[PDB]
């Protein structure tokens, strides 16, 4: 089918700009490519549900937003690309949360045939990208503290002191796959998130190790765990 | 030459075909600026990714 990738966001100061991109591929029905269909940009606060942002068809038109976003927010699609786009500006620290890229389900146009939908449907959003986090927030970025947590048995990588989320864990690049547990980061008094990470192993040991992927600081760690 | 010469809806549209798409319209026949289609038939298209049989 088709498949969607939001990109481009990250951490900026109180009321810059940021612009994210959703790029598509693959296609469905009749050789349909995003082009064909129209998309909304929705996203997500941490912890909260789904709002909607903003609205484009197939071929451009009908844009709409959401109140809370409209004059800030700008939705925009080149389909030469086939890729949307949604630029923000004078982002407010509550526009925090993870950005998503949705396509509705209904065929708004096929240009070769000729043949348009004289309405915008808007509806089911059957396909979604991963999604892209944006964190608002003047605080400085910092890079992660990982120290590891030697030892059926267990062994784990404690990444201590970073700012803002998201990292990335795999262990030996997905080589323990089973009984993983990357726990959910807590935010420490100093104001810097904390992170473990855990794999279960039997009396059997072989070395491990745990690699950890920042992307707001270019960090990429793998970290050894030996008794 | 008529005698006589009305037109009528034979097949309203919505009313006549719920199980198949009858918004379709073209930039080959643009009426207002925008594009749209002949006044007095539909082209009818597939809905919800079926074009159920027609009769
Ligand atoms: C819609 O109509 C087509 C033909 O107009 C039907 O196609 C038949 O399908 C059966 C199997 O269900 C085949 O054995 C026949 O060879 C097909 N052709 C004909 C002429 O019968 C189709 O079944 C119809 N759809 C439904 C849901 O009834």
């Amino acid at each position: 089918e088709v498949q969607l990738q939001e990109s481009g966001g990250g951490l900026v100061q109180p009321g810059e700009s940021l612009r994210l991109s959703c790029v598509g591929s693959g296609s469905s029905f009749g050789e349909s490519t995003l082009s064909y269909y129209a998309v909304s940009w929705v996203r997500q606060a941490p912890g909260k549900g789904l709002e909607w942002l903003s609205i484009i068809n197939a071929g451009g038109g009908d844009i709409d937003y959401a109140d809370s976003v409209e004059g800030r927010f700008t939705i925009s699609r080149d389909n030469s690309k086939e890729t949307l786009y949604l630029q923000m500006t004078n982002l407010r620290v509550e526009d925090t949360g993870v950005y998503y890229c949705a396509k509705h389900m209904s065929m708004q146009q096929v240009v070769s045939a000729g043949w348009e939908r004289a309405d915008l449907v808007g509806d089911a959003f059957d396909v979604w990208g991963q999604g892209t986090m944006v964190t608002v927030s003047s605080a400085s970025t910092k890079g992660p503290s990982v120290f590891p947590l030697a030892p059926t048995a267990a062994l784990g990588c404690l990444v201590k002191d970073y700012f803002p989320e998201p990292v990335t864990v795999s262990w030996n690049s997905g080589a323990l796959t089973s009984g993983v547990h990357t726990f959910p980061a807590v935010l420490q008094s100093s104001g810097l998130y904390s992170l473990s990470s855990v794999v279960t192993v039997p009396s059997s040991s072989l070395t491990y190790i745990c690699n950890v992927n920042h992307k707001p600081s270019n960090t990429k760690v793998d970290k050894r765990v030996e008794p | 030459s008529v005698s006589s010469f009305e037109r009528f809806e034979i097949f309203p549209k919505e009313r006549s075909w719920p199980n198949h798409t009858t918004r379709g319209v073209t930039a080959a026949c643009p009426h207002a600026r925008k594009s749209s289609f002949y006044k007095n038939l539909v082209w009818l298209t597939e809905a919800n990714g079926s074009y159920p049989n027609l009769s």
